[PDB]
């Protein structure tokens, strides 16, 4: 499914992302927008032979297993296919582990390029 | 930080070609790096990688056994040896790297690119 902006804000709130590792909920919503355009089924083949999966475009080299990626480590211990559903739980769980490493949200390339330092809270403004 | 590819050119099928990539502004010897190409009217496609201090190499299936990726640490230069060239190997080739790993989007930094034409 393609989530609405305020709809995804709320799911992410209920899943404990607001202020997770100091990153406010607009951060997470802005990330989704520019990574997947709110589309839980989005998949993109990358220049290193890895693939990114799901609403937060979780990567198959470091975090999930798709069976076909060079130097994969599977640090989330999950199949990438399990991240393409309308339930964002597994993407969120993997997000929390990702953001707890050195890199913080800089692990999401669209976040660091389009979101970082911006009025990210505008992404959840007007939501209930 | 900079990557700068040379020298593609025209080669007959069956021929060979060695590409280089002069690298600067970072610690070359242990950096994850690779080659990517963009063929006429297709997206960027991964070709090869070399990872970490071990220098573990990986290759896309269309090139395995024909290409070899190499580092020259003394000169901070990355090489791609291309043998047994075929018409479908025609593409712009790019040397590439991660700007801030671990990350998504694959390699996000690449050079200007060098053209290889195989006819």
């Amino acid at each position: 499914k393609v989530f609405g902006r305020c709809e995804l804000a709320a799911a992410m709130k209920r899943h404990g992302l607001d202020n997770y590792r100091g990153y406010s909920l607009g951060n997470w919503v802005c990330a989704a927008k520019f990574e997947s355009n709110f589309n839980t089924q989005a998949t993109n083949r990358n220049t290193d032979g890895s693939t990114d999966y799901g609403i937060l475009q979780i990567n198959s080299r470091w975090w999930c297993n798709d069976g076909r990626t060079p130097g994969s480590r599977n640090l989330c211990n999950i199949p990438c296919s399990a991240l393409l559903s309308s339930d964002i739980t597994a993407s969120v769980n993997c997000a929390k582990k990702i953001v707890s490493d050195g890199n913080g949200m800089n692990a999401w390339v669209a976040w660091r390029n389009r979101c970082k330092g911006t009025d990210v809270q505008a992404w959840i403004r007007g939501c209930r | 930080v900079q990557l700068l590819e040379s020298g593609g050119g025209l080669v007959q099928p069956g021929g060979s070609l060695r590409l280089s990539c002069a690298a600067s502004g970072f610690r070359f010897d242990a950096e994850d790096m690779g080659w990517v190409r963009q063929a006429p009217g297709k997206g960027l496609e991964w070709v090869s990688s070399i990872y970490g201090p071990s220098g573990s190499t990986y290759y896309a299936d269309s090139v395995k056994g024909r290409f070899t990726i190499s580092r020259d640490n003394s000169k901070n230069t990355l090489y791609l040896q291309m043998n047994s060239l075929r018409a479908e190997d025609t593409a712009v080739y790019y040397c590439a790297k991660y700007t801030s790993p671990p990350q998504n989007h694959g390699f996000d930094y690449w050079g200007q690119g060098t053209l290889v034409t195989v006819s």
